């Protein structure tokens, strides 16, 4: 069956630049190759059909090229909304097949994180739970470190972080650190801080709050 | 209007079997083929099989192990994929798509997240997230909402029924002791709050439970 | 007789549909989209012989035979006629 090689797997381009994803067939397939876009948690979306034929509802930024075994999907002037996974699919010989995929990745200007700490909710406490959350928002690069201090002391237990893939609104990144204690363990500590260490500033960004 | 409707989620215990669906709408012909594509988190798309309702014939991908059986129902315009004896491996999102017999998939379904676990369904708990009393505010302000203790995935967190979309981050859930937990966030101008109501609609298909939670300032 | 100019289009179209229905499922079958399927018909009925498309299925070859018998015959009448209609003007 036909094999669709999509390489490189990741493409890093600067805004406004031109980018090219390539798809190679294990055998000549004429122009029976089709392109799909899939954003984080979205479903695939037809971008180009039959290698070059356009599609209504798709930016004129998108174009296709090639025939036989070598195909290229292009984007003129990439942009945040274009951050996604691109796939190629062929309908030359049965059964249709898919490309491994190629993640676009925009490289923007370094941005500092917007930290915000939040006290657990009463609704929750009312159920013996205490989740102190902290948000490290819209930063870049995506490399960042977050620290938890309780009454001035570093905490490592009960902390669950979560990172988001690059954002298709501004090509940035965001993370969610969540320290979860029992109402008890929470009922016996004054202040909770949340420090963010990011390449944008030598000294950490902190946000604290006292329970009283 | 939306052409392929697929059930957001479906839980299944190892060895068990689920019959996914996909109801159509819009234009329909006798040349239409409905396909099914499997997609495990992180990995790409995998063709599973196809069917021609205006005849009933179906073909399946011979590389992978056959765990499905396609069927259609002309009248209701609904295609059914029967997945039998599932395992952790079978857990993933499954999309159905419509192909006009010309080779490409013009439109796709929202996909049905399927989880193969022994665990039990648990609706999520939605707590608010307003700044702490001493949070000096600036040109903008960040509010959010915690969604934990739910299983299996997924959940859909919108803000103000979707009217509030600019400035929202919904972090990927994290699993711990059979329960998922995630948090969404929203940033609006400091002025617009709390004069202008801000709620986070949270939906959990696996339990048919959608909940609203207004985010007002702390007492 | 110049109504065969329809029997053909009937055949051609039937050949298309069935060919695909027949072919899909067979690993490597190039006759799996309705358009090519038509060109394949036309191709066959006329028997131009470009060899760009053909069936691999035990069954597809059958739709082929039917398209051949029906289409060649059929297409043969469309020409027989067009040959006459010219003999007149001249
Ligand atoms: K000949
Ligand atoms: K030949």
């Amino acid at each position: 069956d036909i094999l669709l090689t999509q390489s490189p797997a990741i493409l890093s381009v600067s805004p406004g630049e031109r980018v090219s994803f390539s798809c190679r067939a294990s055998q000549s397939i004429g122009t029976d190759i089709h392109w799909y876009q899939q954003r984080t948690n979205g479903s695939p979306r037809l971008l180009i059909k039959y290698a070059s034929e356009s599609i209504s509802g798709i930016p004129s930024r998108f174009s296709g090229s090639g025939s036989g075994t070598d195909f290229t999907l292009s984007i003129n002037s990439v942009e945040s909304e274009d951050i996604a996974n691109y796939y190629c699919q062929q309908s030359n010989r049965w059964p249709f097949t898919f490309g491994s995929g190629t993640k676009l990745e925009i490289k923007r200007a370094d941005a500092a994180p917007t930290v915000s700490i939040f006290p657990p909710s009463s609704e929750q406490l009312t159920s013996g739970g205490a989740s102190v959350v902290c948000f490290l928002n819209n930063f870049y690069p995506k490399d960042i470190n977050v620290k938890w201090k309780i009454d001035g002391s570093e905490r490592q237990n009960g902390v669950l972080n979560s990172w988001t893939d690059q954002d298709s609104k501004d090509s940035t990144y965001s993370m969610s650190s969540t320290l979860t204690l029992t109402k008890d363990e929470y009922e016996r500590h004054n202040s909770y801080t949340c420090e963010a260490t990011h390449k944008t500033s030598t000294s950490p960004i902190v946000k604290s709050f006292n329970r009283n | 209007q939306v052409q392929l409707q697929q059930p957001g989620a479906e839980l299944v215990k190892p060895g068990a079997s689920v019959k996914l669906s996909c109801k159509a709408s819009g234009y329909t012909f006798t040349s239409d083929w409905i396909h099914w594509v499997k997609q495990r988190p992180g990995h790409g798309l995998e063709w599973i099989g196809e069917i021609i309702p205006s005849y009933g014939r179906a073909n399946y991908n011979e590389k992978i192990q056959k765990k499905a059986t396609l069927t259609a129902d002309k009248s209701s315009s609904t295609a059914f994929m029967q997945l039998s004896s599932l395992t952790s491996e079978d857990s993933a999102v499954y999309y159905c798509a419509r192909e006009r017999g010309d080779g490409y998939f013009a439109v796709w379904g929202a996909g049905t997240t399927v989880t193969v676990s022994s665990a039990k369904t648990t609706p999520p708990s939605v707590y608010p997230l307003a700044p702490g009393s001493a949070a000096q505010t600036n040109s903008m302000v960040t509010l959010g909402c915690l969604v934990k203790g739910y299983f299996p995935e997924p959940v859909t967190v919108t803000w103000n029924s979707g009217s509030l979309s600019s400035g929202v981050h919904t972090f990927p859930a994290v699993l711990q002791s059979d329960l998922y937990t995630l948090s969404s966030s929203v940033t609006v101008p400091s002025s617009s709050w709390p004069s202008e109501t801000v709620t986070c609609n949270v939906a959990h298909p696996a339990s048919s439970t959608k909940v609203d939670k207004k985010i007002v300032p702390r007492d | 007789a110049g109504a065969a100019t329809v029997l053909l289009v009937i055949v051609l179209l039937a050949g298309s549909y069935l060919a695909v229905l027949a072919e899909r499922g067979a690993p490597g079958a190039q006759l799996i989209t309705y358009p090519r399927a038509l060109w394949w018909s036309v191709e066959t009925a006329t028997t131009v012989g470009y060899g760009d498309l053909y069936p691999v299925t035990l069954w597809g070859r059958c739709v082929a035979v039917v398209v051949m018998v029906a289409g060649i015959t059929s297409f043969g009448l469309v020409t027989a006629a067009l040959a006459t209609w010219f003999v007149g003007q001249e």
